[PDB]
């Protein structure tokens, strides 16, 4: 038989993370404390009290879990990724609203102790462990206005028990189960933005007058945009896929427009899609997109153009 | 076709008689006759009343020293034969250069009009009195004007 | 779409209906149709042709005006004067006087403008 | 037949002796006005005369001459008559006859009641001269003088917090050609200008990313390009250069003519005439001659079958069927296609240099449907030698081969050797009407790199994700009463010893009206991103019914909690002089954000400068008003134009005239300023352009006496036409 | 039959030359159309003011052809203030026949021809007829003009009718001249003309005593 009781922390704690730019990327340490923690999740299908005449042996596995992605008040994501590897053994990283703690450091004893094995949800205990720390790095998104900040992460850090009957029990939670936990844990960290890297426009409208099919062809269509900030970096540029191409025209990432009628992007005269500038000194870069309609495989179809362009800033 | 008024259609094109003459049984007797031929000339889109308010028709041709009022042949008998043209009545003799006399003769078929024309063979005076005619082949040549105002 | 394309017409000329010098006064059974052959170059059909312009009194409805009275110029489609026409590829229209009254014309020579309106789908 | 000689019209001798002629067509000397044909196809409208003497030196027994027309320098030079294989018509005087007799199969019909003087000519040394396409030997080359091209733009933004401040993007593309050279040059990159508040952005932009020399080659037919300019994605991946660029256009080229077709083959015995309809449409028909018939007039747009029948001299015909591939890089057999490009690399800045460059590609056409290409790049330290042949086998697919060794050595002791393979699949139209338009077969070893490695810093952290074996099947299908063509696609990219991605997504466009005019045109998509873990969706519904003067439509996607629509309900309006346009809609940020949005659109093409302006907005509700102009100048030439439609700086012919308050031009409707000058911009390449006068608006104050003209622009050059 | 387009010939001063034309109605045998010039007091002229293109041509049965008419120097020596009268002519030859007494048949059309000089050129609009003056005299009338065009009367009458039905005869005149031609008396006169194309309009004219002037 395999029982799972699980019992969560219920600690609080305070940051100041400082003056940021967005390139940057602002360390912070995740220390462990061993204080209070509260039962939530009990299952009971075998006894309930243990004099301790039998022998009795125990596992341990803990579970901190933390999501990637987090709301938050004016409705953009993080994308927060993992810095360092440490000393861990890491497993199902397919996975996008949650990553996955779990630690083994004792096997094979047997106890002769007295206790309560299947514990109601109302009750706190006394806990003195100390292991090793974890280390955090925040990644800033593409869209962030200045001022001060009071963004709450939900986390939920807990220590379960699991106790079996025969010697080999190798046992898993469920990951359908294990994501259904409540809020217990918050964190009171703040930040100040002066203003980084921002792009002007953020529209990107694509739209100018009319003329005949005829010349329609070789046709030319740019917008630019300016990006500005005070730290040299290395700066990638990635435009994210929305829509379907139509015909194949090999490696070129054309963005669809509809009905049969896609268009060639090319960002600053190279047709590449995908582009790499690093920074020099104080001052700003800029590009340029521009786009060619050419995609007629000799028939014309009459399509109101209403695409769209999504950009996004992905940090190295 | 109302187009081009007075004009000669594509039917009456070309018309062709010949002249079954023989000089010793016409030219050799003082009167001078063969038996005379009618000609059919019909003019589509032209009034009866309104024939000499829109085209007068005039004979071209060269004047005879010896016999006025007549057309040139040639070949061996030139200047010792002459054509005579007929009038609509069949009595009146056109010189050549004056005009055609609208009215009498003119026959109202339809919307066209009818012209009976004459041709005709008037052998000389001093050719008849010295017998000079000789038998053969004889060319002449007809060119009718029409004087549109 | 947001292009509203004109196709062609008869690859960027003048268009003028050549009919030689004849008189207005003809019957109506019967004419000088100079046949008229316009081509119009798709670049792949999905086109109608409108001509429109300004007509004279009574009940019929295919004749253009000119500036000067009893005389116009009647349209119809394709070879032969069964079907008139309702005032890559090919379309045929041919223009020929056609008139029904007799009177007094006074004016000879002529020239006419005809519009022709294109709808595209 | 014989005639009356003793009619006499003039009584005295007119001395012309008319009554040998009685059984040639002479028609005797004097002037006429007719137009001139090659082959059926006009050429030249009805303005020029050409005269006609009679051939007194022509010293003959039997005293007969015939009537051609003296055909004076200037017209031969224009009827597209070539003169480098013929030198014949050379060495006249212009008062005797310019003989015909020399080139073979050429009879002349001089007819002068009809007008028009048929002359047939043989199909080896000809330009065939239609419609369209002028012929190179007739150039009137562009007037020195100086060109711009604008596309302004400008808002403000509004946000909830923090300060405002505004941007201006103005960029700038001059030109100036003085004879045929001529410089394209980028003098503005992008631009900014704020408002002023406490906190300062203040950040001025400037950058030049392309300047170029460039003008056509017509005798080898060839264009070439010195300075910045791009290579096409046939083998290679693009990279920005400098140098020289031998680059043969499809611009140059005729438009029936236009892409890649087989040519048909056959044996005649007779003149038999070829015409040929898909399901419907004639589109050549001309006489051929005897023996191994093979036509090269056309290759057109057109993607397979087509029935050849030749109807000879009394009417039996045979017929079978001829294949095509449609592989996208295919070329006309008997022609040649090459990509010399020379000069220098280029680095990710305007100021960055880098090694020595050359790199030669060509393409060699064989008879029976053969093909060759081939890649040589000839460097000190990198040697990439390709070489690659095509094939049409007909009925089971087309195939094609590509053999490339590339070894080079970098500086940091690393020897570099790689093998890599590419085959093209292809169907043609079946009953369900199936077609692979494409199907590469690209493979890529442990070994092959790019050149991208070596300009930047040693360390890359990352090889390349184009590694292994790719299939890429593209399906389009076409079903009768319903008008759909849904295509379906499946891409390959791979990874070494971690998990593979597969792209792989299905698109449907039906055809249906409910309730409502036709012409709608509503789309469907499934995309999914696969690897085995998250299978990622992407599904975009959008509907477009028409009403005339609007367009009620809601493009909506869903790849993850990412959901959108919106409510356009604009179009075009009657006469033309303006455009309008608005939508809304509401976005989904995953963590329970929702809320409105709106975009909308405001121009109006004037003939002076066309402008536009536009409010949008984006999630948290801000509002962005803006004014956008565009268009351009010829500032410094003979006169100077400003005009609102360019493609690139060029292809576009200015109108001059004297006086004039304002005249608009067909096409485009520009109106002429106050010393009037009208140019037209909105225009095609390599085609007999022709602009007329608008008889029904214009003002009571000028006469227009010659509608009809003719131009010639190539690409960049500025025509020359005046009008009274 | 030589079919001629229109009922008259006019050619413009400014112009160098001018296309008219024929068109043969035969089906079976070949007609030649031949051109040649003569003056106003019927001489023979090969020379002079106006050239001619096509003195001698064939056309062949349902086809077409032209005669087209240019200029030599003596046009412009002659008065550019006035017209001046010539006429151009075409006659049909038929084949000749191989038998005896053959009285061959030609036919042809006369219409004349006005020179209009630039600087007195009409619009096609135009009424030039709206300004001559009618003077009653006894025993018929005279026709005067004070314009330097021609003036041809076939016709007055007290009606329509009668102006179109009654017998007159036809008379030229020509520019600043008078000549008397008989007719009867009426107190309206209605006066028949013919235009440059062949259409039949009429002109109502009022009198005032002797003297009478257009309406």
């Amino acid at each position: 038989w395999n029982n799972i009781v699980f019992y969560s922390l219920g600690d609080v704690n305070s940051y100041q993370g400082g003056n940021v730019v967005i390139t940057q990327r602002p360390q912070f340490i995740t220390s462990w404390r061993p204080g209070i923690a509260t039962v939530t999740w009990n299952q009971c299908n075998g006894p309930g009290f243990a004099d301790g005449f039998w022998a009795y042996y125990r596992e341990y596995i803990a579970w901190v879990v933390f999501p990637k992605k987090v709301m938050t008040q004016n409705g953009y994501p993080l994308f927060i990724e993992v810095h360092n590897k440490g000393s861990w053994s890491e497993e199902n990283t397919g996975d996008n609203d949650s990553y996955f703690f779990l630690k083994g450091y004792k096997w094979d004893e047997r106890a002769f102790d007295a206790g309560n094995l299947c514990q109601k949800p109302g009750e706190t205990t006394r806990l003195t462990e100390k292991f090793d720390d974890i280390i955090f790095k925040v990644a800033l998104p593409a869209d962030l206005p200045l001022g001060d900040y009071s963004v709450k992460i939900p986390y939920t850090s807990g220590m379960q028990r699991h106790f079996a009957s025969y010697l080999g029990a190798r046992f898993k939670i469920p990951y359908n189960v294990a994501k259904t936990l409540p809020r217990e844990n918050e964190m009171l960290f703040l930040f100040k933005n002066i203003g980084g890297c921002r792009p002007s426009a953020q529209s990107l409208e694509i739209k100018h007058g009319d003329l005949s099919i005829n010349s329609a062809n070789n046709h030319y269509a740019a917008q630019t945009l300016s990006v500005s900030c005070d730290v040299p970096a290395n700066i990638r540029f990635m435009l994210l896929r929305n829509t379907t191409p139509t015909y194949s025209h090999g490696k070129k990432f054309s963005v669809g427009l509809g009905h049969g009628w896609d268009s060639i992007v090319s960002v600053n005269g190279v047709d590449t899609g995908e582009t790499t500038m690093r920074w020099y000194k104080a001052g700003t870069q800029n590009l340029t997109i521009g786009s060619r309609l050419y995609g007629e495989s000799s028939k014309i179809q009459p399509g109101v153009l209403s695409g769209s362009a999504t950009l996004l800033m992905i940090l190295p | 076709l109302l187009d081009r008024p007075c004009h000669v259609s594509g039917d009456s094109l070309n018309k062709h008689v010949v002249f079954k003459t023989r000089a010793s049984r016409d030219f050799w007797y003082p009167p001078g006759r063969s038996p005379t031929e009618s000609f059919v000339i019909r003019l589509e889109n032209c009034h009866a009343t309104a024939v000499g308010k829109i085209v007068t028709l005039t004979f071209k041709g060269t004047e005879e020293a010896a016999l006025p009022g007549h057309l040139k042949v040639t070949g061996v008998n030139a200047g010792r034969l002459g054509i005579a043209l007929l009038d609509t009545d069949g009595s009146s003799l056109l010189k050549p250069g004056t005009s055609h006399n609208k009215g009498q003769g003119e026959k109202v078929t339809g919307n066209s009009l009818e012209l009976p024309f004459g041709a005709y063979v008037v052998a000389t005076p001093e050719a008849l009195r010295t017998k000079s005619v000789v038998p053969g082949d004889y060319e002449a040549t007809a060119t009718f004007e029409l004087t549109y105002r | 779409h947001v292009y509203i394309p004109p196709c062609t017409i008869n690859n960027g000329q003048n268009i003028v209906v050549d009919f030689g010098n004849i008189n207005p006064e003809h019957v109506d059974n019967s004419r000088g149709e100079v046949t008229k052959t316009i081509s119009i170059s798709c670049p792949y059909g999905s086109l109608w042709i409108k001509v429109t312009g300004n007509t004279m009194g009574g009940g019929q409805n295919n004749v253009l005006a000119t500036n000067i009275t009893h005389f116009g110029i009647a349209l119809y489609q394709g070879k032969g004067m069964s079907t008139p026409l309702t005032l890559r590829s090919t379309f045929t229209f041919t223009s020929v006087p056609f008139r029904n009254g007799s009177g007094i014309l006074n004016g000879g020579d002529f020239r006419t403008t005809a519009s022709m309106s294109m709808i595209y789908n | 037949v014989e005639f009356n000689t003793d009619v006499l019209d003039a009584a005295d001798k007119k001395n012309i002796d008319f009554t040998r002629f009685s059984e040639a067509g002479y028609v005797l000397p004097g002037q006429y006005l007719l137009d001139v044909i090659v082959n059926g196809q006009s050429i030249s409208p009805a303005s020029l005369q050409i005269s006609f003497v009679e051939p007194q030196s022509s010293g003959d027994k039997a005293e007969k001459k015939l009537p051609q027309a003296c055909l004076t320098s200037d017209m031969v030079r224009l009827m597209g008559l070539t003169a480098e294989s013929l030198d014949k018509v050379v060495y006249w005087h212009d008062g005797q006859c310019a003989d015909f007799h020399g080139l073979p199969g050429v009879d002349i019909r001089p007819d002068t009641g009809a007008g028009v003087l048929r002359i047939n000519m043989p199909q080896a040394r000809l330009e065939y001269s239609d419609a369209t396409w002028l012929p190179p030997s007739r150039w009137d080359d562009g007037i020195p003088g100086l060109m711009l091209d604008y596309n302004l733009n400008g808002t403000v933004s509004r946000n909830y917090q923090g300060g405002d401040s505004h941007q201006f993007s103005y960029n700038g593309t001059v030109g100036g050609n003085l004879g045929p050279w001529r410089l394209r040059a980028d003098y503005q990159g992008s631009q900014e200008q704020s408002r002023y508040n406490g906190e300062k952005t203040t950040n001025r932009n400037f950058t030049w990313s392309r300047f170029y020399l460039f003008r056509a080659i017509p005798r080898w037919r060839a264009n070439l390009t010195l300075g910045e300019n791009n290579i096409n994605s046939d083998i290679f991946r693009s990279w920005s250069y400098t140098g020289a660029s031998l680059e043969s256009d499809d611009r140059m080229l005729p438009p029936r003519l236009r892409g890649y077709a087989p040519q048909i083959t056959g044996i005649a015995e007779t003149n038999a005439r070829v015409v040929v309809s898909q399901q419907g449409r004639v589109l050549y028909d001309s006489m051929v001659p005897a023996g191994p018939f093979s036509i090269q007039d056309l290759d057109s747009s057109v993607r397979g079958r087509l029935d050849v029948e030749v109807i000879e001299q009394n009417g039996r015909k045979k017929t079978f069927q001829v294949d095509t591939a449609s592989v996208p890089y295919l070329t006309r057999p008997g022609q040649v296609r090459y990509k010399l490009v020379s000069g220098r690399s280029r680095g990710y800045g305007h100021e960055t240099e880098g090694p020595v460059f050359a790199t030669g590609e060509a393409s060699w056409g064989l008879s029976n449907q053969w093909s060759l290409y081939g890649g040589a790049v000839l460097a000190g330290d990198y040697n990439a030698l390709a070489a690659g042949a095509g094939w049409d086998l007909g009925v089971p697919g087309t195939l094609s081969a590509d053999i490339t060794q590339s070894v080079a050595r970098i500086e940091g002791e690393r020897t570099f050797q790689g093998k890599s393979w590419r085959l093209s699949y292809s169907k043609r139209f079946d009953n369900a009407d199936a077609d692979i338009t494409f199907a590469g077969y690209r493979f890529s070893e442990r070994n092959y790199m790019t050149m991208e490695q070596y300009l930047n810093a040693r360390y890359r952290n990352d090889y390349s994700s184009r590694e292994k074996e790719m299939y890429t099947v593209t399906l389009n299908k076409n079903v009768a009463d319903w008008n759909t063509s849904f295509n379906l696609q499946y891409s390959r990219q791979t990874y070494w010893d971690i998990r593979k991605t597969d792209y792989y997504t299905v698109s449907v466009n039906r055809y249906f009206n409910v309730f409502g005019l036709q012409g709608v045109a509503v789309g469907l998509s499934a995309s999914r991103s696969k690897y085995l873990g998250r299978d990622n969706d992407s599904a975009y519904l959008r509907i477009s019914v028409p009403l005339g003067t609007g367009t009620a439509s809601y493009s909506g996607s869903m790849s993850n909690d990412r959901y959108v629509n919106m409510a356009g309900y604009t179009d075009t309006f009657n006469d033309g002089l303006d455009s309008y346009s608005l939508n809304a809609g509401l976005n989904s940020g995953g963590g329970l954000t929702s809320q409105r949005q709106i975009n909308a659109y405001y121009s109006h093409r004037s003939p002076l400068a066309n402008l536009s302006a536009n409010i949008a907005s984006l999630q948290k509700g801000y509002t962005s008003f803006g004014v956008s102009a565009s268009g351009g100048a010829t500032i410094t030439g003979k006169d100077a134009a400003l005009h609102a439609g360019g493609m690139s700086g060029g292809t576009r012919l200015l109108v001059d005239t004297d006086g004039v308050g304002g005249v608009p031009v067909d096409g485009g409707q520009v109106v002429t300023n106050r010393w009037g000058t009208g140019v037209v911009t909105d225009i095609s390449s390599y085609y007999r352009n022709t602009t007329s006068v608008d008889l029904k608006r214009l003002p009571d104050d000028v006469e227009a006496t010659r509608s009809v003209v003719e131009s010639a622009l190539t690409e960049g050059a500025i025509g020359y036409r005046k009008f009274s | 039959a030589v079919s001629l387009d229109r009922t008259r010939a006019v050619f413009d001063g400014s112009e160098k030359s001018m296309t008219l034309d024929i068109s043969n109605d035969n089906k079976q045998l070949p007609y030649l159309a031949q051109a040649w010039i003569e003056n106003e007091n019927q001489e023979k002229i090969i020379t002079g003011p106006v050239i001619a293109t096509p003195p001698v041509q064939r056309l062949e049965p349902g086809a077409k052809s032209m005669v087209r008419l240019s200029t030599t120097p003596d046009i412009s020596k002659l008065p550019q203030d006035r017209e001046s009268l010539f006429y151009f002519n075409l006659r049909e030859i038929p084949p000749r026949s191989e038998k005896a007494n053959v009285l061959q048949i030609a036919l042809q059309t006369k219409i004349k021809l006005f020179y209009r000089p630039a600087a007195i050129k009409t619009r096609p609009n135009e009424v030039w007829q709206d300004q001559l003056i009618l003077n009653k005299v006894s025993g018929g009338y005279r026709i005067e003009n004070p314009t330097p065009y021609y003036v041809t009367v076939i016709g007055l009458g007290g009606s329509e009718k009668q102006a179109e039905e009654g017998e007159f005869e036809t008379v030229m005149l020509s520019p600043r001249s008078e000549q008397t031609v008989k007719s009867a008396n009426y107190n309206t006169p209605y006066l028949s003309y013919i235009n440059d194309y062949g259409g039949r309009p009429v002109l109502s004219f009022i009198c005032n005593g002797s003297r009478c002037s257009v309406k």
